[PDB]
């Protein structure tokens, strides 16, 4: 492309291009979430990992 | 151009997308 020019993605390219899978955050911290409410309902240290 | 330019004179034409001052110039044409 020459010089002065630019482009966008959109559609649901623009909802992938904000973001096209921010879930595995939300699976790292509900895996967090996960593992420190089952150590209160185990209530014990590392017992929830199995 | 009656004036500023001169005789038989090279002139910066075909690719001045990347043309910027500094960089080193090469002549094809």
């Amino acid at each position: 492309l020459p010089t002065g020019v630019g482009y966008d993605w959109t559609g649901m390219s623009y909802q992938e291009r904000l973001s096209g899978n921010q879930a595995p955050s939300l699976y790292a911290i509900s895996l967090i979430v996960v593992f420190l409410c089952l150590a209160a309902l185990y209530e014990s240290w590392s017992i929830p990992f199995s | 151009v009656t004036e500023g330019l001169k005789a038989g004179d090279r002139v910066v034409i075909s690719g001045l997308q990347k043309v910027r001052p500094g960089v080193q110039v090469k002549a094809q044409e």
